[PDB]
């Protein structure tokens, strides 16, 4: 157990897992 | 930055213009940018501008967003996770 507090947490909202880059465009 | 198939954004719960972190399994690089929508069904992951220095075509990456909330809400929070196979084809997640 972790005791309850009044503070704001930063939580992972969601992720793309091991997606592959298709394009790389330095100038645009 | 990074343009992402809108279907992928929705599946991970990430919004257009939301801050994202990108962690590159191929080269180790870690950077932060924001999400641009690419056409639904395009299966695009495009690193643009300065972010082109952090990945190349073919690199395998994790793209994440983070949110804030109170401690109590955080205890039952469930992240969205989208999994992929082959050529960026989305597959179903297990438990």
């Amino acid at each position: 157990l972790v005791p309850r507090g009044s503070m704001i947490r930063t939580m992972l909202q969601g992720k793309l897992h091991r997606v592959k880059v298709t394009h790389a465009d330095l100038h645009y | 930055x990074c343009a992402i198939d809108q279907d992928f954004l929705d599946a991970a719960g990430i919004l257009e213009n939301e801050a994202i972190d990108i962690w590159n399994v191929t080269n180790g690089k870690r950077f932060s940018t924001y999400a641009i929508a690419a056409e639904r069904g395009s299966r695009i992951i495009s690193v643009q501008g300065a972010a082109a220095h952090c990945a190349s075509v073919g690199d395998i990456v994790i793209i994440a967003s983070f949110v804030t909330m109170p401690d109590e809400e955080a205890r039952t929070w469930r992240p969205n996770v989208a999994y992929f196979e082959g050529d960026n084809e989305m597959k179903r997640t297990a438990k």
